[PDB]
């Protein structure tokens, strides 16, 4: 069995739709549930935990004034079931702020830590799913890194674009959190690292690998 | 820069 945080940006950026017919937030819940699915059809014994940032409200246990604001525990590390689809199909909304995409993966570690206490898994895993629309400190990020080296987990970032045509009107924000994210990859995997960047289109078959 | 505050786990 492994253990896999989904981290997925829920901020307002996510809502507005101008590519295709879906939303990136329409988009990324879509394969959230398509992969979910799977693994209860298939009865996988993975676990499956579920951090949402950029969240109205904030339930996380490392929330206090001014830290690790509008992220939420959504679901915790636990077999995947038809509660949890139903729970995501109709609750899980867009959110109306955003928020710092270090901040919820410290929060989707620490449930890791917390949560695969004593027990023995395949891999630890986190699947965060942006656009990096959203501003970010780089606080400690060295200690994020040699945290997740210590630990061992995986990291795989899924985009609603391609970073490798036209131009698709990329803000520098978006652009700064592309740099991060590849200097983040680059710190665990080296070169091969990078490959671990994917598109939404990709998605449900990576995080399936 | 923003600080953010770590959890101990982290710092140990």
């Amino acid at each position: 069995k492994s253990a896999v945080v989904l981290c997925m940006d829920v901020g307002l950026a996510m809502s507005h739709s101008n590519q295709g017919k879906e939303s990136p937030f329409e988009q990324a819940k879509k394969v959230m549930m398509l992969f979910l699915q799977r693994q209860v059809f298939a009865e996988s014994k993975d676990e499956i935990a579920v951090v949402l940032y950029g969240t109205d409200t904030t339930d996380n246990a490392l929330a206090r004034e001014d830290q690790y604001e509008n992220i939420s525990v959504h679901r915790h590390l636990m077999l995947p079931d038809f509660d949890l689809l139903e729970q995501i199909e109709n609750v899980v909304e867009p959110g109306s702020v955003q928020a710092d995409f270090l901040d919820a993966l410290i929060v989707s570690m620490d449930l890791l830590q917390k949560e695969t206490l004593g027990k023995k898994y395949t891999r630890l895993h986190i699947a965060v799913f942006s656009d990096l629309s959203s501003p970010f400190s780089v606080d400690q990020l060295e200690v994020i890194i040699a945290n997740l080296k210590k630990a061992e987990i995986t990291l795989q970032f899924f985009l609603p674009f391609s970073v490798d045509g036209p131009g698709k009107g990329l803000s520098d924000q978006q652009k700064e959190g592309i740099e991060m994210v590849r200097k983040i990859m680059f710190s665990l995997d080296g070169e091969e690292g990078l490959s671990e960047v994917f598109t939404f289109r990709d998605s449900l078959e990576r995080l399936s690998i | 820069e923003r600080k953010r505050i770590l959890p101990t786990w982290m710092l140990a």
